[PDB]
RNA sequence: AGGAGUGGAGCCUGCGGCUUAAUUUGACUCAACACGGGAAACCUCACCCGGCCCGGACACGGACAGGAUUGACAGAUUGAUAGCUCUUUCUCGAUUCCGUGGGUGGUGGUGCAUGGCCGUUCUUAGUUGGUGGAGCGAUUUGUCUGGUUAAUUCCGAUAACGA
RNA sequence: CAGCCACCCGAGAUUGAGCAAUAACAGGUCUGUGAUGCCCUUAGAUGUCCGGGGCUGCACGCGCGCUACACUGACUGGCUCAGCGUGUGCCUACCCUACGCCGGCAGGCGCGGGUAACCCGUUGAACCCCAUUCGUGAUGGGGAUCGGGGAUUGCAAUUAUUCCCCAUGAACGAGGAAUUCCCAGUAAGUGCGGGUCAUAAGCUUGCGUUGAUUAAGUCCCUGCCCUUUGUACACACCGCCCGU
């Protein structure tokens, strides 16, 4: 799907941050609540982790009328390798607390 | 119930291909022996189109394509 | 501004609604029994029975740690508000839910439909159950669906002890022509208390105890203490 | 693995076209032969 | 035994027909017909007329920073301020675009392939083992001559006992 | 004996619903579902938006209903009594209304309360009651169909959304063959809430108020159960089967 750069790059930094994704299938809502201020269309999300999913790099659920995306480690892998982070930087996820 | 097909409109709306032109940046500029650059296309008035974003040199007005700002 | 109460309450039963359809589709696989949400002020306390809790926690604590998460991000309710726990479930054998899952996973591995039936209802039995039902209907053999009973022990059909002393569970089976359903009732047996049984007795049951043995006097006796 | 249950397959194919198979096969079960 | 009625009138609403470009469709004795919670100006919408969009993931091949592609002012055009198309040039920067597979989405077809739910037989009083008795056997008794009850409810009789 | 009838005492000597077995139906639902198996279609789409229409179109038949055919009535005043419930909403825009003023009315302006035994609200409901006018005249019964105006909801009211005012004033004088429901606070009369709802009830689901005639039986009609009995039926009388 067609969209600017720095969308992928908002969604792909919250994914990595925080390891889940959660959208609410609104193909007409004007913008994902998360991503804020950074103007990013829930459609884009949706398509976005579709496109994720069809690769392996995350687990998808559906409920009731929500996705739910968890990260999978050769999705962090690429994401990782993706937006050029060290491999010192692992999601919230990952860290017990 | 089946579907019909009733497959007849006009024959074929075509789609706008976009032409395809070579080296559009050397036509911006005009070069002197002595070395000099002088700047064909008029450089908009806006915030973001102010240093290389040209404008349009149509026969009747000047037409910024990044902004749509139109002038005589 | 606030809401008012009714709007409040009804709001609590969805919210347990989709919270309680979430966790079964995420984790059906893991043997997932019940989710019990209880409220305090400083934190809403979520607690997950299922047979086993070693997937539900996953290695090292990631996949609860990752449930606790999206459930943060559903609800929208701030951060530090959510903690889940995973706690067995005291008798697998008494819960329909358990063994309705059980069945649907047996089924789904390939084994025989009777065999699995009565597998089942073996185990229940010998958990210690009144008695049990199990119903599956669909396409067992053939082009034609047909429905398949097996029953044991006491059932009770009527009536209000039916809401406290009976377990029902109702699940679906994808196999490769189509949906197979899976029907299971299981008597809860009467205990005195409320661990693995209902307190309270069956209406119509009357228990006469006894009489225990009584001296029969033969002189007056007066005894001076 | 369980794959097979003659018992089942005979009291549900008893009147069907593999009948004549089932029965044959749930002997084999019962008398080891 | 009666009361209020309906069937007659006007009107409101569903079902057939007949018209229509379309007058979307399910259901037809109880157990279809102010029923699908179906009181539709738009949406709903599934029907008809006309016009945009891809929201065609992913893999392989081609093309590509000497530009894959994106959007658009004016005039024409259009029901339309859909750059939808035509003239004209501008803008965007690898996100796409062309082929092969392979997917997705459907109020599309099958309820005579299914699940679940609901309706009906029937809310009537019915149903079934275990040991015993009788038959080579299928099968039968229990579950009955009779009184009683809303009731296979009970009392009684009793090769049946308890359930 | 099981139990039945009557009576005393007594608030009550049968309150009304919910749940409801074994077995089945080719009963309804794929148009409730991100329940679902197979087919069909997928860029000139059966996907999805936008604009305009249709679903309501009228020589005719059939159901569920509303209003009536009047005097045990209609109209105009006056007086006086309820209950069940709802109310400011994640997306989501849309709540219930007291009081003051303007208008003849539908309505319009202000300014307050209520997230509710707190405010609307002591829910001044309608039938009913007391007076006035009319007087067996399709009549001041009935209110269909139409004309001209005004206002609210909406982005949009024409094929009239709804509401208000003048005017118009149809059939209908109790209904053939046939047929439905009902045994006490019941039937019927009369209003009021909830659902649908931007606009909104002739439907449904509940609630009160006024309040009866008849019956305490039967198997005649209809239907369903048992027992005995006959069968060449067992896809079970919508059967089987004979002769031209
Ligand atoms: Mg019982
Ligand atoms: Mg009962
Ligand atoms: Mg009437
Ligand atoms: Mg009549
Ligand atoms: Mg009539
Ligand atoms: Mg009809
Ligand atoms: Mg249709
Ligand atoms: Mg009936
Ligand atoms: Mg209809
Ligand atoms: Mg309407
Ligand atoms: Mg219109
Ligand atoms: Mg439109
Ligand atoms: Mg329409
Ligand atoms: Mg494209
Ligand atoms: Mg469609
Ligand atoms: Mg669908
Ligand atoms: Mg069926
Ligand atoms: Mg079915
Ligand atoms: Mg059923
Ligand atoms: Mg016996
Ligand atoms: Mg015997
Ligand atoms: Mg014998
Ligand atoms: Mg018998
Ligand atoms: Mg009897
Ligand atoms: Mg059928
Ligand atoms: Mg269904
Ligand atoms: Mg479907
Ligand atoms: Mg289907
Ligand atoms: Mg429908
Ligand atoms: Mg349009
Ligand atoms: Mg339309
Ligand atoms: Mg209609
Ligand atoms: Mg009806
Ligand atoms: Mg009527
Ligand atoms: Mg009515
Ligand atoms: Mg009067
Ligand atoms: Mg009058
Ligand atoms: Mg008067
Ligand atoms: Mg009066
Ligand atoms: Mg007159
Ligand atoms: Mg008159
Ligand atoms: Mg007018
Ligand atoms: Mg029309
Ligand atoms: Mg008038
Ligand atoms: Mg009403
Ligand atoms: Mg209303
Ligand atoms: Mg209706
Ligand atoms: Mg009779
Ligand atoms: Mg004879
Ligand atoms: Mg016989
Ligand atoms: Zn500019």
């Amino acid at each position: 799907m067609l969209m600017p750069k720095k969308n992928r790059i908002a969604i792909y930094e919250l994914l990595f941050k925080e390891g889940v994704m959660v959208a609410k299938k609104d193909v007409h809502m004007p913008k994902h609540p998360e991503l804020a201020d950074k103007n990013v269309p829930n459609l884009h999300v949706m398509k976005a982790m579709q496109s994720l999913k069809s690769r392996g790099y995350v687990k998808e659920q559906f409920a009731w009328r929500h996705f739910y995306w968890y990260l999978t480690n050769e999705g962090i892998q690429y994401l990782r390798d993706y937006l050029h982070l060290p491999p010192e930087i692992v999601p919230a996820t990952l860290r017990r607390s | 119930k089946k579907r019909k097909k009733k497959s007849c409109t006009t024959p074929k709306k075509n789609k706008h291909k976009r032409k395809k032109v070579k080296l559009a940046v050397l036509k911006y500029y005009k070069v002197d022996e002595n070395g000099k650059i002088s700047r064909l296309r008029r450089e908009c008035p806006s915030d973001e189109c102010g240093a290389g974003v040209f404008m349009a040199s149509h026969f009747d007005r000047h037409y910024c394509g990044k902004c749509c700002l139109t002038y005589c | 501004v606030q809401i008012s109460k009714k709007r409040k309450f009804v709001a609590d039963g969805i919210f347990k609604a989709e919270l309680n359809e979430f966790l079964t589709r995420e984790l059906a696989e893991d043997g997932y029994s019940g989710v019990e949400v209880r409220v305090t002020p400083t934190r809403t306390e979520i607690i997950i029975l299922a047979t086993r809790t070693q997937n539900v926690l996953g290695e090292k604590g990631r996949r609860i740690r990752e449930l606790t998460a999206v459930v943060q991000k559903r609800f929208g309710f701030p951060e530090g508000s959510v903690e889940l726990y995973a706690e067995k479930v005291a008798t697998r054998g008494l819960c329909a839910i358990a063994q309705a899952e059980s069945l649907r996973y047996k089924l789904l591995g390939g084994l025989a439909v009777r065999r699995a039936c009565y597998g089942v209802l073996r185990f229940i039995m010998e958990s210690g159950a009144k008695g049990c039902e199990v119903v599956v209907s669909g396409k067992l053999r053939g082009q034609r669906a047909k429905s398949m009973k097996f029953v044991d022990g006491l059932m009770i059909h009527s009536g209000d002890p039916v809401n406290y002393y009976v377990d029902t569970a109702v699940r679906h089976v994808l196999l490769r022509q189509g949906v197979l359903g899976i029907k299971v009732k299981i008597m809860l047996p009467w205990d005195p208390t409320g661990k693995i049984g209902p307190k309270k007795p069956l209406p119509d049951h009357v228990s006469i105890v006894e009489p225990k043995d009584e001296i029969l006097p033969t002189t007056p006796i007066s005894e001076q203490k | 693995e369980l794959g097979t249950d003659p018992y089942e397959d005979f009291q549900e194919n008893w009147n069907t076209k593999h009948s004549s198979g089932v029965t044959r096969e749930l002997m084999r079960e019962l008398n080891g032969g």
